[PDB]
């Protein structure tokens, strides 16, 4: 007989095409539903466990399937029958299959009830941690956090003992997995038990021979510090952080640096003032560029979170000279990392401190060769603007940013455009016309379309600020000149400018100055300009006076809706509907 | 039908793929649109010429930010939209959607990677499997790749193309006479148009690749003179500066994939041709990825 | 004393204008000759002894 689903119809699908095997595994629910649940537990699952396959994708799909097999196996009561096949998957050489198997195991952990967790899952964890192969030992690390909260105290002490043994194992990757899972595992433990069991082994992990285990130890250091009471961190976490920050390997010091802000938040401000600021100092003054860049991006977050009473003293006494040396760093990545956060110190330091100390540092970074530095500096100009006002901005930073309106990289010019409304809103018509109006016009003819779009959108805000008479005197003539340009990009740019300008220029200006220019472009040879004319007439329809619609706009749209280009037809007829 | 296409384009601009049925209907429409196109498509003068994209979707978004949005900017893509990139599916789907929506504003040519073998080997097939679970989307796109025109002809002067020239092809009438509805062969006139490269040599040569030829300046000079061309626009080769003039301005290579395999660190350029065939190359750097 | 382990491969490529004749391949005789030298070195490179081969070029 060849109709038993269990052996037959499955082991015949071992063909060369892997996708058929994944399809069989993907539809393993249907075969299981066909079988009786008792028959499934008796025959299907032992077949899966005993047999061993050698294709990573099928194994991954099989592990993913077993996480949702609780309904098709007999409910949560019999869910322990899923433990052998996933155990077999947890011992494979491939790491991804192991992680998926551990995920499925901890997903079916919830299905078990406390008694079944103690009866079946905890022996499984013991077997995995006690296995001959290290792969099972690393697999056992991720299983502790889900079995721990819902077991008896003796079993919890046992779990602590096996995690401690696993951490202190001679095998490196087992220690790596244990250190990685230490943060999650220590989350649920009792605090006194954390101090007694986790902390000594954590300190042992930080002092290990290998460097990857130390890196993962410092990773877990943040969570471990966060868990503990503040009265205990001087003797428990802080010596470990001191050890780690001075480690020979730059990877450990780096990942200390990225985690520094969370350490600051966890341990409380007085401990940071006393002990963290030399660690931050020699992280910024460190030899390696990676750790210097990692520390630089944390300067703003670190300084903002200190106690205000002793904050500025810390900043100028310890942080600021290190910043001064980082601004002239040889590596451009360090300078870029510093640039993205340096303006955040302006409200913290105050106005006079910013002018005397921070402003030369901004100016030095605004003239850097590296584009990333220049881009990161400008993006946070609103902060320094609000701090020092605009008189100091015009005195110090305005000539530097005007030089950056012609930058080689267009994202710098985009930042400058994005920061023009602020300046406009804080400066008069006369000064803006003297200095910056030509800059606003220079961008409309830029090569990059994003620059032209940003400048067009910026014109709307500029007209909103300085009124429409200023627009008629300074904005409109230079926009209309672009309509006669031989490049169709510039004609389309005027159509976009008219799109954003009709809204703010009012009925009269739109009717008599902008509309006749829009209508004469219907005879353009480029179809793109023609259907953008149709789009513009659709868009400036509401803000035109209603008298010139049927007389002037409608004949042009009627001429366009019979045009030869299909896109011109479509946009002309869409405009015709919208005009109603 | 057009509203749904616009919705797909808006969705695809955010790097969210379409469903299998959507891809099937899109490729049906694209097949019925690409049947009518000649092997040598005729493109009007105001157009932006782009080289390989190779599935770098965010670099394609940077390209659109540089040159402009379709349909406002006419675009000519010279093949190689898939492989060597993480978002080949989204890239090719967006380009096909733009072709279906804006027929006269988009020209998509066939690259050498628009073939069943190259897609199977170099990750478009794998990407399709990962993002859909079955090869049906890959089937639809590879069947659609057979429909792509081999070359374009801007203004009758500039001969856009992916690979290069062939010893067996002397005229554009030969290219117009080819049957492009087939998998790209390993040898023959159609292979060279997608696989050949220029070289600083004399005459023809064996390509370092397994296909195509490598041709010197005299070849492109004779081709341009015999066919009344002023320029052979091109793709298919990494350019560190994004574009490079070759053969005394007879050939120009354009590469529109900055940081090509996410490791080459190259620039990317696009040739913007205005109404009067006045060109300008817009070099651009890879986009900032989150 | 004498290095016979570094063979000299002198190629005397005919560069007379008669080598501009076109084969049925669409390439000239000179293109065929250059391809022949390239193919020769590709075939030679399969031999591990090919290292140290001196390649020389003389023309007409
Ligand atoms: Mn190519
Ligand atoms: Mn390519």
């Amino acid at each position: 007989d060849s109709l038993y689903p269990i052996a037959v119809l499955i082991d015949e699908l071992r063909n060369e095409d892997v996708q058929l095997r994944l399809n069989s595994i993907k539809k393993l629910s249907t075969i299981a539903l066909a079988l009786g649940v008792e028959r499934t537990r008796s025959e299907l699952l032992p077949f899966l466990t005993d047999t061993i396959y050698d294709e990573d994708e099928v194994l991954l799909a099989l592990a993913e399937q077993l996480g949702t097999f609780t309904t098709l196996v007999g409910g949560p009561e019999y869910v322990h029958c899923l433990l052998p096949p996933l155990e077999s998957l947890a011992t494979v050489e491939e790491t991804v299959v192991r992680d998926k198997a551990v995920e499925s195991l901890r997903a079916i952990s919830h299905e078990h009830s406390p008694s079944d967790l103690e009866a079946h899952f905890v022996p499984l964890v013991k077997r995995l941690a006690g296995g001959d192969w290290f792969t099972s030992r690393t697999s056992a690390c991720g299983l502790f956090s889900v079995c721990y909260p819902r077991v008896s105290s003796a079993v919890k002490a046992e779990l602590r003992q096996y995690f401690r043994n696993l951490c202190s194992d001679d095998t490196p990757m087992v220690r790596r997995a244990a250190a990685s899972k230490l943060g999650e595992f220590a989350k649920v433990l009792e605090l006194d038990n954390v101090k007694s069991e986790i902390i000594p082994m954590f300190s042992n992990l930080a002092s290990d021979e290998q460097d990857s285990v130390r890196l993962l130890a410092v990773e877990a250091c943040v969570n471990i510090a966060q868990l503990l009471p503040q009265e205990d961190l001087e003797a428990l976490v802080m010596p470990t952080l001191r050890q780690a920050a001075e480690d020979k390997s730059w990877r450990v010091r780096y990942m200390v640096a990225d985690k520094f802000t969370e350490l600051q938040k966890a341990v409380g401000p007085e401990i940071t003032k006393t002990d963290l600021v030399p660690a931050f100092q020699n992280l910024m003054k460190d030899c390696e560029a990676e750790v210097r860049a990692a520390a630089s991006h944390k300067v703003k977050e670190f300084c903002e979170n200190l106690s205000a009473d002793c904050r500025e003293n810390v900043i100028m006494s310890q942080i600021l000279p290190c910043i001064k040396e980082l601004v002239s760093d040889a590596n451009q990545h360090v300078k870029s990392a510093l640039a993205s956060v340096i303006m955040g110190l302006s409200p913290i330091l105050g106005k006079d401190n910013t002018i005397e100390h921070l402003l030369p540092l901004f100016l030095a970074q605004l003239k850097d060769e590296c584009p990333e530095v220049r881009l990161n500096i400008i993006s946070n100009l609103d902060c320094v603007n609000e701090v020092i006002g605009i008189r100091q901005l015009s005195q110090s930073l305005l000539p530097a940013i005007v030089e950056l309106a012609e930058d080689a990289k267009w994202r710098v010019r985009l930042a400058i455009i994005e920061y023009m409304p602020l300046l406009a809103g804080q400066l008069g018509v006369e000064f803006f016309d003297e200095k910056l109006n030509s800059l606003c016009m220079a961008w409309l003819v830029d090569h990059v379309y994003a620059i032209r779009e940003a400048a067009t959108s910026n014109l709307k805000k500029l007209v909103e600020k300085f009124g429409k008479e200023w627009a008629h005197a300074t904005i409109i003539p230079k926009v209309l000149a672009m309509s006669g340009d031989p490049n169709y990009l510039h004609r389309m740019t005027t159509l976009f400018c008219i799109n954003v300008l009709s809204e703010v220029c009012g009925q009269d200006i739109t009717t008599k100055h902008m509309l006749p220019t829009v209508l004469r472009m219907a005879g353009d040879p480029v179809a793109n300009v023609r259907f953008n004319v149709a789009k513009s007439l659709q868009k400036i329809g509401p803000i035109l006076d209603n008298s010139t619609l049927q007389s002037e706009v409608k004949p042009i749209l009627e001429k366009l809706t019979q045009d030869q280009d299909v896109d011109v037809k479509y946009f002309a007829q869409e405009a015709l509907t919208v005009l109603s | 039908f057009t509203k749904e296409l616009d919705q797909w384009i808006e969705q695809l601009n955010e790097c969210k793929q379409l469903s299998e049925s959507q891809v099937k209907s899109l490729c049906e429409k694209a097949k019925e649109i690409l049947t009518k196109e000649s092997n040598v498509q005729e493109v009007r003068c105001p157009v932006t010429v782009c080289g390989d994209v190779h599935g770098q979707f965010h670099d394609l978004m940077e390209l659109f930010r540089i040159g402009g949005k379709s349909p406002d900017t006419n675009y000519l893509f010279m093949g190689d939209y898939v492989n060597r990139g993480y978002y080949s599916v989204e890239t090719v789907t967006l380009l096909v959607a733009l072709k279906v929506r804006y027929r006269e504003r988009i020209t998509i040519l066939r690259g050498n990677h628009e073939s069943r073998q190259i897609t199977q080997v170099y990750g478009f097939y794998d990407e399709c499997l990962r993002k859909y679970g079955n090869a049906n989307v890959w089937k639809y796109f590879t069947d659609l790749f057979d429909y792509l025109p081999l070359t374009a002809l801007v203004d009758g002067q500039i001969f856009c193309l992916h690979g290069g020239l062939s010893p067996s092809i002397d005229t554009l009438d030969h290219i117009r006479a080819l049957d492009r509805l087939q998998e790209v062969p390993h040898e023959g006139p159609m292979c060279d148009l997608l696989w050949s490269d220029p070289d600083d040599r004399g005459g023809w040569g064996i390509s370092p690749r397994g296909a195509g030829y490598t041709f010197g300046q005299d070849i492109s000079e004779t081709f341009n003179h015999a066919n009344g061309l002023t320029l052979v626009s091109r793709a298919h080769q990494l350019v560190m500066e994004g574009y490079n003039w070759c053969h005394d301005r007879n050939v120009v290579t354009i590469f529109s994939a900055p940081n090509y395999c996410y490791r080459c660190g190259n620039q990317a350029a696009i040739m913007e041709l205005d109404d009067t065939l006045k060109y300008s190359f817009l070099q651009f750097d890879p986009a900032p990825r989150r | 004393y004498f290095q016979s382990n570094m063979p000299i491969l002198l190629f005397l490529i005919d560069t007379s204008a008669s080598m501009n004749q076109r084969s049925h391949l669409g390439t000239t005789y000179l293109d065929t000759a250059k391809g022949a030298v390239e193919t020769f070195m590709k075939l030679r490179a399969r031999d591990p002894a090919s290292r140290g081969d001196r390649y020389m070029l003389v023309t007409f």
